[PDB]
């Protein structure tokens, strides 16, 4: 009857398991920026690992590219097939999950030994193993199955259903799955032309510079590809658990149409510091940047209206009464909450590192990981976390007990209090100059200046640790342990007779598609034209 | 209840966005004021600039440390600077104060990070390819340089010094 | 009350944060030129 749902439950498991692992290596790193060096202990524990970052490596492939893409591939097929109540083509399903599975296996084992120290974001001339790349690729062709999968389910609706507006949380998953293939582009070009002949031994070098900019193509994008997934159930689930209703079914559409529009012509933002590329184009990158912004300042008063109405519905006070008034009871509705509040320093970091100039304060210090663990470590993984106590027991029929409920909402509160903590010790230490990507720790007296900043790291490293470990026991209790026939907790929204009108322009998807494409060929065109016309590949190295 | 909250909505998004769109362009516009002053001189130059990795430290105005500074014109200088696996070349670098220093950057194995602390120079170095960024140290003293993009196992230890002659 | 009120509130803590981290880094991006 719903076989999608042991492939979604599939899709989740296979990514908090990659959550679990990856965030091991978090605590050690923390301490790491809190001076304190931990990994002579850490390697007792995990024989295996040789350094500082082949840990990290580990980290940031496990934790931002697996378990987010797994996430994102279980929300933005499930939740539409369930709202059109059609099956997804089941073999292209399991195929999907088996590409991610097999993928993941086959990087897995060059990390686990110690092949691929390069990191989550793999510069040339760093080499990793061939199995690295290969495994990476693939994990990540699975989305272009899923992408059909749900243009599929889109198709099919409209087929059925002539003359009228795709539903809400199809047209999310139908701009979002065109945006991540647009998106898509730039890494696999890196892939296909470089990254695999080079690792193969094909081809002896590969040029850096348009070896960044191909990633930074991608780079860009992934992140709205891992954020929307928690969009999605932000508009269309938790006003429902908030006790209220989603107060504009256009307005999230318009947030999702704007970041299909501007999601991938933006990523020179990541190369404010890369020589051979024009001054000129990284102001235009600057700007878009900034526009792109706007869905998000968009959503942040969308969803904050929608709280507030469901405060002010259930006993709502006065001005801030609304607040208290809100389920803090459920761990579904407290997780996304409390990641959209570190949400907003967050955003404002981010607005900060678009602003061109600005970038040359912060690049590579200790605050990009401090302003993005506001972003995909709280944010988007807090409602992940949360929907724990909601999506699982739909998926399998086993409730939340008042227990797992209580364990859960305190995993959620101390995650987002080691991540506030850490973010104070983050931003400040990499304003005191402070390097990311680096072993500080072994270097004891390099930065006696961030002393103070460093006991909130250490401070933040012991929190999350705790936080991770009653993590992994709440996730395990909740599967192991002995609604289902429940729908999901879509929401009701609030229609206007403006509505209609906007609706329809939106949904003129395959224009609004066009003119995504067409905006990445007027921003990348010029520049990689340039690049494949002087193209100078430099050799390989292995310095770990 | 919800219609009339509705239709406040829909109107004070409007607002919102009106008032999001305008602080975005006086940002910009604090962008573009940067742009024109003196200060865009850390933008690293867009211009191509090629050069061999595997021959730098040979042949090339990197090869000989002690040919690493040079006066290009009234109080200017430029400074041939070689990042490498784990360490800068020459170390110290001694530069004028109230110079100009158009740094010449290029690395003979993977990717470094030039950040000299202090200062807003903090530039992205790739082998094959020439970064070239400008700065003029108003004060004297000991800027230390941190290689601030993983280069490998020996990357935490990696740092140089820019000595700015008094 | 019934206005966004409530919203308005987060947007303009928002709203200053922007402000503060903007202009605060625009702050020490000139002390450091
Ligand atoms: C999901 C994860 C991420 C998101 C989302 C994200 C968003 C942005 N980022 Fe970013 N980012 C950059 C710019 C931006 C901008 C302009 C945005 C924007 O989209 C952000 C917009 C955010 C807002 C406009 C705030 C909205 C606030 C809301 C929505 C909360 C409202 C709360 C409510 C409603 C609840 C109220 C509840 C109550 C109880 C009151 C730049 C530069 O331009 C860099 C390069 C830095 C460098 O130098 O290397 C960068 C680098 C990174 C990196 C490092 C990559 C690496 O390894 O090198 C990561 C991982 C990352 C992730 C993410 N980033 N970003
Ligand atoms: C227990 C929670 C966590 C802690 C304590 C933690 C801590 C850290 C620290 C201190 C760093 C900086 C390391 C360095 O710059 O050398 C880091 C980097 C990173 N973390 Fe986490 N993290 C945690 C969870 C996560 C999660 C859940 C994600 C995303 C899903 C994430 C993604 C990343 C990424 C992408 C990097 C950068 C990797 C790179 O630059 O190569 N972290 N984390
Ligand atoms: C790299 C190419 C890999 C191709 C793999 C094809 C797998 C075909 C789907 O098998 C699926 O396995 C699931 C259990 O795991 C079952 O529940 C499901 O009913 C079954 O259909
Ligand atoms: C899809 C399956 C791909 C299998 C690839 C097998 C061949 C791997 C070639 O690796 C090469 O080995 C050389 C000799 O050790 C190194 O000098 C070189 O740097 C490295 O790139
Ligand atoms: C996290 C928010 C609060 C941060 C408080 C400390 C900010 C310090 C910024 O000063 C910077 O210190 C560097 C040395 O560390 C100097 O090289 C640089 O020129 C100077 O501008
Ligand atoms: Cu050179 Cu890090
Ligand atoms: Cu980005």
């Amino acid at each position: 009857a719903y076989p999608e749902k042991k492939a979604t439950l599939y899709f989740l498991v296979l990514g908090f398991l990659a959550l679990i692992v990856g965030s091991l290596f978090g605590p050690f790193q923390a301490l790491n920026y809190g001076n304190v060096d931990a990994y002579p202990l850490l390697k007792r524990l995990l024989p295996f690992v040789q350094s500082y970052y082949q840990g990290l490596t580990l980290h940031g492939v496990l934790n931002a590219i697996v378990f987010t893409q797994l996430f994102a591939q279980a929300i933005m097929v499930y939740l539409p097939a369930r709202e059109l109540n059609m099956r997804p083509n089941m073999g292209l399903m399991w195929l999907s999950w088996w590409m991610a599975f097999i993928g993941l296996v086959v990087a897995a084992l060059p990390l686990l030994a110690n092949e691929a120290t390069v990191l989550y974001t793999f510069y040339p001339p760093l080499k990793g193993h061939w199995a690295f790349y290969l495994g990476a690729s693939v994990f990540v062709l699975s989305t272009w199955v899923s992408i059909y999968i749900v243009l599929d389910l889109w198709r099919r609706w409209k087929a059925a259903n002539p003359g009228k507006v795709t539903p809400l949380v199809t047209y999310m998953a139908v701009v979002f799955w065109l945006m991540w293939f647009l998106a898509s582009l730039g890494l696999v070009l890196e892939a296909v032309l470089f990254l695999l002949p080079w690792s193969f031994g094909l081809v002896e070098g590969v040029d850096p510079l348009v070896a960044r900019t191909l990633f930074w193509w991608t780079g860009h994008p992934i992140v709205y590809f891992w954020l929307l997934p928690a969009y999605a159930i932000i508009y269309t689930i938790l006003p429902k658990q908030a006790g209220g209703k989603l107060v504009s079914d256009p307005m999230a559409r318009l947030a999702f149409l704007l970041f299909l529009l501007l999601s991938t012509p933006v990523g020179f933002h990541h190369q404010f510091a890369d020589p051979g590329i024009d001054p000129t184009w990284k102001m235009i990158h600057s700007v878009l940047t900034l526009f792109v912004a706007v869905p998000s300042l968009m959503t942040a008063f969308t969803v904050a209206a929608s709280l507030e109405f469901a405060g002010r519905l259930r006993g709502g006070r006065g001005l801030f009464g609304w607040i208290r008034a809100l389920p803090w009871d459920n761990p579904a509705f407290v997780a996304p909450v409390l990641g959209l509040l570190g949400f907003i320093p967050g955003g404002a970091g981010g607005i900060v590192n678009a602003s061109f100039t600005l970038d040359y304060v912060v690049h590579n210090t200790a605050w990009v990981p401090g302003h993005f663990h506001l972003q995909v470590a709280s944010l988007v993984t807090l409602t992940a976390m949360g929907s724990l106590y909601w999506l699982l027991p739909n998926l399998t029929g086993k409730p939340i007990s008042d227990a797992q409920r209580r364990l859960g909402l305190a995993v959620v509160w101390l995650w987002f209090l080691g991540m506030m903590i850490m973010a104070v010790g983050l931003h400040w230490a990499g304003l005191l100059n402070v390097p990311r990507r680096a072993y500080i720790a072994q270097v004891p007296d390099a930065y006696p200046h961030a002393a103070v900043p460093m006991v909130f790291n250490v401070l933040a490293g012991i929190v999350l640790l705790v936080a991770l470990l009653l993590f992994i026991y709440g996730l395990f209790s909740v599967l192991l342990s002995r609604l289902a026939e429940a729908p999901l907790p879509f929401a009701e929204v609030i229609s206007g007779p403006e509505d209609r009108r906007l609706v329809l322009a939106m949904d003129r998807i395959g224009f609004w598609f066009a003119v995504a494409a067409i905006l990445v060929v007027l921003a990348y065109g010029p520049t990689l034209v340039q690049l494949f016309g002087h193209l100078n590949p430099v050799p390989g190295w292995r310095l770990w | 209840d919800e219609h009339k909250a509705h239709k406040a909505i829909l109107a004070y998004e409007k607002g919102w966005l009106a008032f999001s769109l305008a602080m975005l362009f006086v940002f910009i516009a604090l962008i573009a004021y940067t742009l024109a002053t003196h200060t865009a001189g850390v933008i690293p130059a867009g211009k191509l600039e090629r050069v061999d990795p595997t021959t730098v430290r040979q042949e090339g105005p990197w090869a000989d440390p002690a040919q690493a500074v040079v006066q290009t014109g009234p109080n200017q200088y430029t400074v041939y600077v070689l990042a490498f696996a784990f360490g800068y070349q020459p170390n110290p670098i001694e530069v004028p104060q109230g110079a100009e220093i158009v740094f010449k950057i290029t690395s003979p194995d993977v990717i470094h990070g030039f950040h000299v602390e202090g200062t807003n120079i903090n530039v992205e170095v790739l082998p094959g390819e020439v970064s070239t960024v400008r700065y003029t140290f108003k004060r004297p003293g000991e800027y230390r340089i941190i290689c601030n993009q993983y280069c490998g196992l020996g990357h935490q230890n990696m740092f140089g010094t820019i000595v700015v002659k008094e | 009350e019934e206005k966004p009120k409530g919203a308005l509130a987060v947007i303009l803590v928002l709203t200053l944060t922007i402000l503060v981290f903007w202009l605060g880094v625009y702050a020490v991006f000139f002390a450091r030129g």
